[PDB]
RNA sequence: AAACCGGUUGAUCCUGCCGGACCCGACCGCUAUCGGGGUAGGGCUAAGCCAUGCGAGUCGCGCGCCCGGGGGCGCCCGGGAGCGGCGCACGGCUCAGUAACACGUGCCUAACCUAACCUCGGGAGGGGGACACCCCCGGGAAACUGGGGUCAAUCCCCCAUAGGGGAAGGGCGCUGGAAGGCCCCUUCCCCGAAAGGGCUGGCGGCCGAUCCGCCGCCAGUCGCCCGAGGGUGGGGGCACGGCCCAUCAGGUAGUUGGCGGGUUAAAGGCCCGCCAAGCCGAAGACGGGUAGGGGCGGUGAGAGCCGCGAGCCCCGAGAUGGGCACUGAGACAAGGGCCCAGGCCCUACGGGGUGCAGCAGGCGCGAAUACUCCGCAAUGCGGGCAACCGCGACGGGGCUACCCCGAGUGCCGGGCGAAGAGCCCGGCUUUUGCCCGGUCUAAAAAGCCGGGAGAAUAAGCGGGGGGCAAGUCUGGUGUCAGCCGCCGCGGUAAUACCAGCUCCGCGAGUGGUCGGGGUGUUUACUGGGCUUAAAGCGCCCGUAGCCGGCCCGGCAAGUCGCUCCUGAAAUCCCCGGGCUCAA
């Protein structure tokens, strides 16, 4: 009897004790490097690293019969996004994966990457305004996840 | 009478979630609800020839589609296995078969075997006059002579003649044919028939097709007899 | 400016039309009138303005480019019974909004009866 | 992230509760710019009462009549009131009854019916009638309704034959696992079809401009009757599965079964005549309480716990309470009927209507709630040969802090300021807000594309003694007022109250009270404890239950492995793709 409604995709990212001050301390580095709104845009960094890291944990215990065949396209996949670099490392190094590595695909943190723009906030104004165009598209969203075919592809107006 | 989206057939070439809450309904013809599609459905979304169903209804109100050599006239007919859809403006035959994909086809054919349809005989009755009566996996029937109709056993495949309501070949359920796995989830396999666990129900005894070694197993009542090493009309 | 190429086109003997898909590339450029679609389309088929109706002419997110989805017909009056009222009256200009307008005093009609 | 932290002591180790931190659901407070996706909204409250409107029609290719325009061959077209066919038993709403063959899964009907539709075989001969619209009159407040005349049918009826039912005897034969079945034969009794109708074209004949038809035939097409099967819908049956209470222990008497009958479409104590004493129960009857069942949903690392098991889909039941029937293939019928109960409404007092658990809407209740809006374009359905028509189903938007997703409320440099806020200066951009055009849309709106001015139009909520991030800064009060989930403060120097300044958390949100889960190994299967903290019956005999020595042989029930038919869709996990990414 009961009808499924969409939830927070934010959540597994989201620390259940906020008030710590080793904890502020961290987060609140990490929005300065990178510019980002809120903790709900950190947090939802941390929710894709956490699939990224738990899908890796599960593919571990999976037997080795059944670990073939998703475990190649499971690293191919990861490396296309440019979270990681070696699409042929051992599974148990994906592991140890770190949520820098997943907010460095960020539109935003291209921008400023490449030398596009004064300011890692001005290069969050700079997609705002739309004058960041993607293979010829304007793409508006300074959250977007960038592939990494697609990166070479990022020009200003 | 309704047909509510959810409540459509798995295996129909529709979305299940974005349009609307209603799905064209069959109206009783020659197969079974949950193994027939709607011929406004063909027209749509199988040949892709209407955009709308309205546009659906007015192709098929022209009587541009013909099915088995009778020209249909009603969006609702229903469509099943081995009938012969032809499309007259354009010419285009096709036999809808069964598929490993979409577990039921349009696969055009030559315009020769149109006419012919591969029938798996579902049952006999003896009728008036002592003549017997041939009930076919469609629901079709045909009434023959008593000694004729004796040799002629249940899941035995005749290929019928629409054009002259005749039997053009008597196929007999033997081991070592090939046949054509027609429900189930071995749907589309074609192989040849070389084991049986004859079960109390024959209709649910166990049998095996094989193709060199790929072996499938289904029950008796799932697979159709399409002739020997050479298939006798096009299927595939 | 207005960059028009056939991406695509379906021949329809059922309903006696080509299904034509064409791709609309506007730089920095406002959307395309469907007029200028529909006169493009005719002088590049040879064929009479009266015999292509513009459906849907949709346009990409940030950038001037467009997809448009055109019904050609190889006679006028079958068209008119097949292409809906409103396309007519996005299409055929006037007479289109006549068939519209016809028809609603049609619908007043038989509505008041059943009153 | 498989997590702990506060508090019983002078101090300590425990036990054990209560609190904090998190997610979701309801209601509420303060605040609130934009967009996208979504099956969010009087459910958790009275199945309480209702003003008003809209909510099932369609067919002239079944039928006659009337009217208007046109034309001569035999009519064309438009319209009207009707008869007639089919549909209105689908669709929409709600959650009272129900602890039950209701629901779920897996099987049956060899004990059954089914209009529309599909296939095979066969048939369509003879003869009659009535009633509407209409015309001449009405009656009545209205609802409704009377008499005479008169034209038809795919309207109704008769006759024939086919066919059908029963009883009885026989059989090679069929199906099927198995014949009280099908087929064939014989005897009798009994019931008992049809619309060759419409259209198109061709032929011929009768007839006449006061007719614009009628007749015979042929072909095409849409139809009608019978037999068989299928299909669909439905009636019925079975095995098993899923709440609490013993401060509920005996219950049942058509009750349990048998035989013979009636009724039913069909089996049955369904009902009836007779016969017996059986049937259920501590493996929990009976009684009470609660509840529509499922797909599923929330929460947790999981086992599990809970139902927010409201919204979407499937099944069920209901239409103010309780009953009973007509028609029909199907109802004992939400916008049909009749009766009782209980309301209300109009009335000319003689009557006649009505019950919104339909879509809007009003009152009422409550902590708590939307427009008396637009369209049949999409998705479907009924009707039609078709064209097309209709549809508060459905689609569209409005309102609403409904869920999720993407953003803004500026960017760069400089000075003052503190490295902050803020102020000012110089340069930049226009997401966004505003105006306009194209596109979109049934039409709008929003979206998208493009153009103009412009920094210009846009931040709150809760907190700073510990838990727990944030002030031993200042003013005021002085165990008063106030705070406080717990611990605990305040009685003159208050880091806890009221204020200023300042800082902290999150941010278009943030809080308060509730409910569930985690918390919690405080329900313990995984996985607790019982000497003394709560906890071994005062002791023993034993029924059900649970648990039980060794070896050999058999079966293969459990169990294990493979495969098949299944376990609706949606929901869930993984992978690919398409919306700018996202949802
Ligand atoms: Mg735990
Ligand atoms: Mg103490
Ligand atoms: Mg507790
Ligand atoms: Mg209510
Ligand atoms: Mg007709
Ligand atoms: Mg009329
Ligand atoms: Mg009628
Ligand atoms: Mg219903
Ligand atoms: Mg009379
Ligand atoms: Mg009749
Ligand atoms: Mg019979
Ligand atoms: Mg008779
Ligand atoms: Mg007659
Ligand atoms: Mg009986
Ligand atoms: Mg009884
Ligand atoms: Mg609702
Ligand atoms: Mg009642
Ligand atoms: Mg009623
Ligand atoms: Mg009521
Ligand atoms: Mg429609
Ligand atoms: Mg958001
Ligand atoms: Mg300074
Ligand atoms: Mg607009
Ligand atoms: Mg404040
Ligand atoms: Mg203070
Ligand atoms: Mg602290
Ligand atoms: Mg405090
Ligand atoms: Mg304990
Ligand atoms: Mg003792
Ligand atoms: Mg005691
Ligand atoms: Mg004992
Ligand atoms: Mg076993």
């Amino acid at each position: 009897g009961g009808l499924k409604k969409p939830k927070k995709k934010y959540l597994a990212g989201k620390p259940k004790k906020i008030w710590n001050k080793q904890l502020l301390l961290e987060e609140l580095q990490l929005m300065g490097e990178y510019g980002l709104r809120n903790k709900k845009e950190l947090w939802l960094a941390r929710a894709r690293l956490k699939w990224i890291v738990r899908r890796a944990r599960a593919l571990l215990s999976m037997t080795a019969e059944e670990r073939a065949p998703l475990e190649v396209p499971f690293k191919e996949k990861l490396y296309k996004m440019g979270f990681i670099e070696d699409p042929n490392v051992p599974l148990d190094r994906i592991l140890s994966l770190d949520v820098r590595a997943i907010l460095e695909r960020r539109l935003q943190t291209l921008v400023f990457r490449m030398g596009l723009a004064k300011s890692i906030h001005h290069a969050r104004q700079l997609v705002v305004h739309g004058h960041v165009l993607v293979a010829g598209r304007r793409v508006t969203s300074p959250g977007f996840l960038v592939p990494r075919e697609l990166e070479d592809k990022i020009t200003i107006e | 009478v309704h047909l509510r989206k959810s409540l459509a057939p798995y295996w129909w070439p529709i979305p299940r979630k974005a349009g609307g809450v209603w799905a064209v309904r069959p109206s009783t013809g020659p197969h079974s609800l949950e193994y027939s599609l709607p011929l406004a459905v063909v027209v749509r979304d199988v040949l892709r020839y209407a955009k709308t169903l309205r546009e659906a209804r007015y192709i098929i109100s022209r009587g541009y589609i013909k099915v088995d050599g009778v020209v249909r006239k009603d969006y609702k007919f229903p469509i099943g296995l081995m009938d012969v859809v032809e499309i007259v403006p354009t010419g285009e035959i096709y036999r809808v078969v069964p598929d490993e994909a979409k577990y039921y086809d349009l696969k055009p054919i030559p315009s020769s075997e149109a006419a012919l349809k591969p029938l798996r005989v579902e049952g006999k009755t003896a009728v008036s006059g002592g003549r017997i009566q041939l009930h076919f996996h469609d629901g079709r029937n045909l009434i023959l002579p008593p000694d004729v109709g004796r040799q002629i056993k249940t899941f035995d495949t005749v290929v019928y003649d629409l054009e002259n309501k005749a039997i053009k070949t008597h196929l007999p359920l033997r081991l070592g044919q090939l046949a054509v796995v027609t429900h189930g989830g071995n749907i589309g396999f074609v192989g040849q028939f070389f084991e049986v666990v004859w079960t109390l129900k024959r209709r649910q005894s166990v049998v095996a097709l094989r193709k060199g070694e790929e072996v499938r197993r289904t029950i008796l009542d799932y697979i159709m007899v399409i002739g020997t090493e050479a298939p006798v009309v096009k299927i595939s | 400016e207005a960059q028009f190429n056939i991406l695509s086109l379906r021949e329809n003997k059922l309903l006696g039309r080509k299904e034509v898909l064409v791709e609309i590339l506007h730089r920095k450029s406002s959307t395309p009138t469907r007029q200028s679609v529909r006169e493009w389309l005719a002088k590049q088929l040879g064929v009479e303005v009266d015999k292509i109706f513009v459906r849907k002419i949709k346009t990409e997110y940030g950038i001037g480019k467009s997809k448009a989805e055109v019904h050609v017909y190889t006679d006028g009056a079958l068209a008119r019974v097949i292409e809906p009222l409103y396309i007519l009256a996005r299409n055929l200009g006037e007479e289109g909004k006549k068939l519209l307008e016809e028809a609603r005093k049609r619908r007043n009609e038989r509505r008041e009866k059943r009153r």
